[PDB]
């Protein structure tokens, strides 16, 4: 359960990664990969070297995922149905690595919003992170 | 656990440019913060209540110096971090029952607060270098329960 | 997300249980404390001893929310609101901790009715047990 | 790890009346039914679609039976797990990157199948038993990740 107080930080941090959403997502991607190298089974027909395309185009995919998620944060169950499936479903993906995944991802932001990135946002982008990660779980 | 001589490297440079005197004390607030089931054990820290308070919470910060002092120990003994870490196992295992899995999480908020500190300097290859370390603190901190 | 036949496996387990649910809540909590010894340090007050009469009464408790998931589990999030705040907030029970205690249901429930343990039940049980323990750590 | 003898013996007591044509089957089949990514990695065993077609399916009793003798032998060198799942864990964590989190989740089957088949017998104090010994398989088989 979110709060008001998290909705508004997550979205004030959304705010501020503007247009480098994309580009912070595949980030995230690269920083999974190589910290997490068991991750990268799920991947065995990307190149997954640094500056491949194919992990930028897809963090683009994952970013807009993420902020699908913060705009209709009030029904993520919903919002997020088909990816739900794909990922339990098709891709059968372990749920220890979407803890990974949601790490990196905040290590990410870390990276880049040093104003935003206070305990209170932290806790916040995390609590966010888990929601969205236990609806990807949601559909084994 | 072994680093290769460019993790060494990637992670020895980084923390020379830590403040010891304060990213124990941040990473053991954000521990508090975000894990709150954690302030369990910290009752004794009194204010706790906002993250206002635990940030400038003078015990958090104090005992966070120490936190860190075993992390700098343990920086330099890779090769050994379960005989760096047996007295400290001992505490969180036998004595304190602290569930392992807050080691990992609280080693992962250690890297949110480097990030955060180094910014672009904490690269991706960087970051790798220390899950490393942080896994390896973990289950040596851990061993008491193996 | 628990399916229909989830919720009629689940349904037609706690029906075989029937009247020893308090008991076998009793068991589940023992089972608990010999195994995974770190989760006692929540119940210092108690006495955990075989036959201890606390174990026993809370042991129903427990076995109470429980059923009272089953028979409003199409709106587990509400049924066990006042549970999920008393466990987050009052308690601050370690998230790990709840996936041990439902380990241990299964594995009593297992001991105890040999006909209806079979895989797909034992599927449908964990599921429940999940759900039962993602709303009780949904309030931190 | 280090079970007491009283431990020890709940143990062998109980492993000596397992099927073991059997059991090791029935809890990679379980693994497989309750926690479905886990077919990820078994693919080529043909039909897994429902749990009947699981819990039936010839390769997966015939790997099963592979699975549980590597549990006996676990059983067989409690004080020396390590060197005893050593290519296992190369095979797991090197070869095949799964998840350490599973090798948990299948001692806990494991577990379960132990339960359903001794019911009454598989008392609270056994069964206490059991988990140390499951864990110090999956910390064995994760020691390539450490
Ligand atoms: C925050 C959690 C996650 C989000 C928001 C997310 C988002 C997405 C999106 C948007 C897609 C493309 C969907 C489409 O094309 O319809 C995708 C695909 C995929 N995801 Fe994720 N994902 C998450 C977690 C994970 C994790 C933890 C893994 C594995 C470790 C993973 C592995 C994959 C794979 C293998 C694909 C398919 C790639 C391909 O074959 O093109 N995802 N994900
Ligand atoms: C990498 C993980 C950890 C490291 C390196 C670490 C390090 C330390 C150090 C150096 C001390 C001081 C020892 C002394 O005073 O001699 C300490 C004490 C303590 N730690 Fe940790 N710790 C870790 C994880 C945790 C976690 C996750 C918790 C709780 C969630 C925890 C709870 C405590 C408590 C309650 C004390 C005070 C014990 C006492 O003085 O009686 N520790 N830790
Ligand atoms: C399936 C998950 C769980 C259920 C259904 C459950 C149920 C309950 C119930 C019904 C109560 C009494 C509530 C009241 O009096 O208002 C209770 C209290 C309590 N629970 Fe749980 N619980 C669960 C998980 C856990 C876990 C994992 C822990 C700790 C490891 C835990 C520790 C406690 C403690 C310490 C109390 C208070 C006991 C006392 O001081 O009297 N619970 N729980
Ligand atoms: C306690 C945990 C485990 C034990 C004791 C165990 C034991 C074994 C054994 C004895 C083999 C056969 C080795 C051989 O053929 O020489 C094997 C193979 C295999 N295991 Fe496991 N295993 C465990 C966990 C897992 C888990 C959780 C998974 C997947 C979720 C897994 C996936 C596989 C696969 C895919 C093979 C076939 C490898 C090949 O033949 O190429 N294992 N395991």
């Amino acid at each position: 359960v979110l709060s008001p107080a998290d909705k508004t930080n997550v979205k004030a941090a959304w705010g501020k990664v503007g247009a480098h959403a994309g580009e912070y997502g595949a980030e995230a991607l690269e920083r999974m990969f190589l910290s997490f190298p068991t991750t990268k089974t799920y991947f065995p027909h990307f190149d997954l070297s640094h500056g491949s395309a194919q992990v930028k185009g897809h963090g683009k995919k994952v970013a807009d995922a993420l902020t699908n998620a913060v705009a209709h944060v009030d029904d993520m169950p919903n919002a997020l149905s088909a990816l739900s499936d794909l990922h339990a479903h098709k891709l059968r993906v372990d749920p220890v690595n979407f803890k990974l995944l949601s790490h990196c991802l905040l290590v990410t932001l870390a990276a880049h919003l040093p104003a935003e990135f206070t305990p209170a946002v932290h806790a916040s982008l995390d609590k966010f992170l888990a929601s969205v990660s236990t609806v990807l779980t949601s559909k084994y | 656990v072994h680093l290769t001589p460019e993790e060494k490297s990637a992670v020895t440079a980084l923390w020379g440019k830590v403040n010891v005197d304060e990213v124990g004390g941040e990473a053991l607030g954000r521990l508090l913060v975000v894990y709150p089931w954690t302030q369990r054990f910290f009752e004794s820290f009194g204010d706790l209540s906002t993250p206002d308070a635990v940030m400038g919470n003078p015990k958090v910060k104090a005992h966070g110096k120490k936190v860190l002092g075993a992390f700098s120990d343990g920086l330099a003994h890779l090769d050994n971090l379960k005989g760096t870490f047996a007295t400290l196992s001992e505490l969180h295992c036998d004595k304190l029952h602290v569930d392992p899995e807050n080691f990992r999480l609280l080693g992962n908020v250690l890297v949110c607060v480097l990030a955060h500190h180094f910014g672009k300097e904490f690269t991706p290859p960087v970051q790798a270098a220390y899950q490393k370390v942080v896994a390896g603190v973990a289950n040596a901190l851990a061993h008491k329960y193996h």
